[PDB]
């Protein structure tokens, strides 16, 4: 049992870190989306001057 | 009226330069290639809403 557990949290961890890598990533894209948002919301008041 | 013009016109002749941004060859280590401003600012305020 000892030897199966080792052998899960040592795979827990590989999902883990690739899920964060992931979050990250997808969190970066999301990112660069608010900004160009932002840039159209600007420039409609602009328009409205 | 005129006031406006010149301002969307400055802005107009800002979008015509050309900003060259450096080809990532892996390999190529050390080249302090510096960063043009907009992509340092945009990276910039991209990281402060990534945090």
């Amino acid at each position: 049992v000892k030897g199966d557990y080792d052998l899960q949290m040592a795979h827990q961890t590989s999902c883990s870190s690739r899920q964060d890598l992931v979050c990250d990533h997808l969190m970066k894209q999301k990112a660069s989306f608010e900004l160009l948002q932002l840039g159209y919301e600007l420039e409609l008041r602009k328009h409205r001057d | 009226i005129q006031y406006r013009c010149e301002q969307l016109q400055e802005i107009r002749r800002a979008s015509q330069r050309e900003v060259m941004f450096s080809a990532v060859d892996p390999d190529l280590s050390s080249s302090t290639f510096l960063e043009p401003e907009v992509l340092r600012d945009v990276r910039e305020v991209c990281k402060l809403r990534f945090k």
